[PDB]
């Protein structure tokens, strides 16, 4: 009974910076603690970032700290992904995950409620 | 009394706590006691420790709501290589010794309930370990489903056993009366015994990410800690009177598997063996459960930079959702520690290793209201400096009583814990693999 939508990710340049969003279901959503996980095409799951109920406790992985900012509106249910000097190792599905309670989680077996996933795509020079 | 949202939790409490300990451990600490009285105020002392303890973690259990625990209470007061060591100990002596230690205790009980060799016991460790593994990388259909019924048939051995212990025909106030003897002199004793009750108080300490999850927390959080672990008190406290009503502290310490023969005494024929079928699912459900719980701090790890195969550990894999790798790593830790260890030598080592952590949370409890004393608090440890400084005053108690008894176990765990300062410097300049 929680539906999550995310939204923003797609081609972006090097270095250049990008906001990622997630809708979520309401009620339940300010009670519960977020965060967001990036799938590569030939990989599995791979903790981003996390983020408190409150939003007090943020907690990012060893590769985008310092780059990409969590955040949420739990007036507007909905959580924030504010990444910036994006490098083309960033490249992958960016899915955003609820799970229960306030506690943040760098484990994806936590989290209960999965996002679909914005597929993003970061370059140096494109082709399409 | 009686807030419904936390009868809830107070399961948790009771649950994450209780399980194989007073099934096998009364062995090591009537062993060390050498008297009925003194082992038992050893289960009364360590629980009123572990309440105070429990109290005191979840303000910065509360201060940081994660799931992570410790690993990241000690990088926020004490750096990140406090945070690393943490997780360093966890990864390579916690959690390999509680499978490798709990695996020796089954096939133990094993062999002590279908008569078998005791020269097939290692055999069988090492294969529940190796199957339940394997079992938790098909995945928590099954790791989960292990754990459903383990709850359930973990309480039955027991009220089965106080109901009938206590009632047992040769008893009462007489079958406690050693109360200290002069061959376990008092001190000496009381080190080796609160360690042994510890382990099965042991999983308090995820109390911190139980604060941490709670929503509002104040409100009913401080007495799910009192009742919790005082329900968990009452209960360690009665099946053991029960115990020494039908045995006493020569005979406990006698057989390795205690509450088995208490068994075969309280109930006459498959009675008994219903009640040890019992303990083996209570043991099972532990390595299991342990396992399951276990996965997540080498993954932590290779969540930062902290360990040299950094990608490999971090691993999901698609199918299952969980870092196996991780697992694979201590399983194999685990396996030496079965050849290479004898139960109640690793249960200690486990008190002891925990604690130097355990106790570095609490003074940076402490440490924390000085720090950011502005920083939001959703509860905040009543009775203020006595019960942190009491957890403290205990904590510190155990690591210099196993320090001067078991010199060898406080060298393992400390040499283990030390070769982890080179690994934290290796990947972090290289950040791993
Ligand atoms: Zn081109």
């Amino acid at each position: 009974q929680v539906q999550l939508v995310e939204s923003g990710g797609g081609v972006v340049q090097a270095g250049g910076s990008l906001r990622l969003s997630c809708a979520a279901s309401g009620r339940t959503f300010s009670s519960r603690a977020m965060g967001w996980f990036r799938q590569a095409p030939g990989e599995g799951r791979e903790f981003v970032a996390t983020i408190s109920w409150s939003g007090s406790y943020t907690e990012y992985a060893d590769s985008v700290k310092g780059r990409v900012t969590i955040s949420r509106d739990n007036a507007k249910n909905t959580v924030y992904l504010q990444m910036n000097s994006l490098k083309p190792g960033d490249t992958a599905v960016y899915h955003c995950a609820a799970k229960n309670g306030g506690a943040a989680s760098n484990y994806p077996n936590d989290y209960v409620y999965w996002g679909q996933g914005t597929q993003v795509t970061v370059s140096s020079h494109h082709h399409h | 009394m009686k807030e419904v949202s936390g009868i809830t939790a107070l399961t948790v409490v009771v649950g994450t706590v209780i399980g194989a300990g007073i099934f096998f451990k009364p062995t090591a600490v009537y062993g060390a006691a050498g008297a009925p009285g003194l082992g038992l105020l050893a289960w009364f002392v360590a629980g009123i420790i572990t309440i105070a303890g429990g109290l005191t973690v979840a303000e910065i259990g509360t201060i940081y709501p994660q799931t992570g625990g410790m690993m990241i209470y000690l990088e926020k007061v004490y750096g990140r290589w406090l945070g690393f060591l943490v997780g360093w100990a966890q990864m390579v002596i916690y959690y390999p010794a509680n499978i490798a230690a709990l695996a020796i205790i089954f096939a133990t009980q094993f062999v002590n309930l279908f008569a078998l060799s005791d020269s097939t016991i290692v055999p069988t460790a090492i294969l529940t370990s190796i199957f339940l593994m394997g079992v938790n990388f098909l995945g928590t259909k099954y790791s989960g489903w292990i754990q459903t019924l383990a709850t359930i048939l973990k309480l039955i051995p027991l009220v089965v056993i106080i109901v009938a212990g206590l009632l047992y025909p040769g008893g009462g106030v007489i079958r406690l009366v050693p109360f200290s003897v002069e061959t376990h002199p008092v001190l000496t004793s009381f080190g080796s015994a609160l360690i042994a009750t510890l382990f099965a108080y042991d999983g308090w300490i995820n109390v911190g990410t139980l604060a941490g999850e709670m929503k509002n927390p104040g409100k009913m959080l401080p007495k799910v800690i009192i009742g919790g672990l005082s329900i968990v008190m009452a209960v360690y406290l009665l099946t053991n009177i029960a115990y020494l009503f039908v045995l006493d502290s020569s005979q406990l310490a006698g057989t390795d598997t205690p509450a088995a023969l208490v068994a075969s005494h309280l109930f006459e024929g498959i009675g008994s063996k219903l009640v040890t079928i019992g303990i083996l699912i209570s043991v099972f459900g532990g390595i299991n459960g342990y396992i399951i719980s276990g996965l997540r701090v080498p993954y932590a790890l290779a969540t930062q930079k902290m360990l040299p195969f950094s990608d490999w550990f971090a691993r999901i894999n698609p199918k299952t959702n969980l870092p196996i790798n991780g697992g694979l790593v201590m399983l194999g830790i685990a396996i030496v520690m079965i050849l290479t260890g004898q139960f109640n030598q690793l249960t200690d080592l486990i008190v002891f290793v925990i604690w130097f952590f355990i106790t570095l949370t609490f003074i940076a409890v402490i440490i924390l209201r000085k720090t950011q004393p502005d920083i939001e608090r959703p509860y905040r440890v009543p009775f203020y400096p006595v019960i942190p400084l009491i957890a403290i005053i205990g904590g510190l108690y155990i690591i210099f009583n196993t320090l001067i008894v078991q010199p060898k176990n406080a060298f393992i765990g400390i040499l283990l814990t030390l070769i982890g300062i080179p690994i934290y410097f290796y990947c972090k300049k290289k950040y791993g693999s």
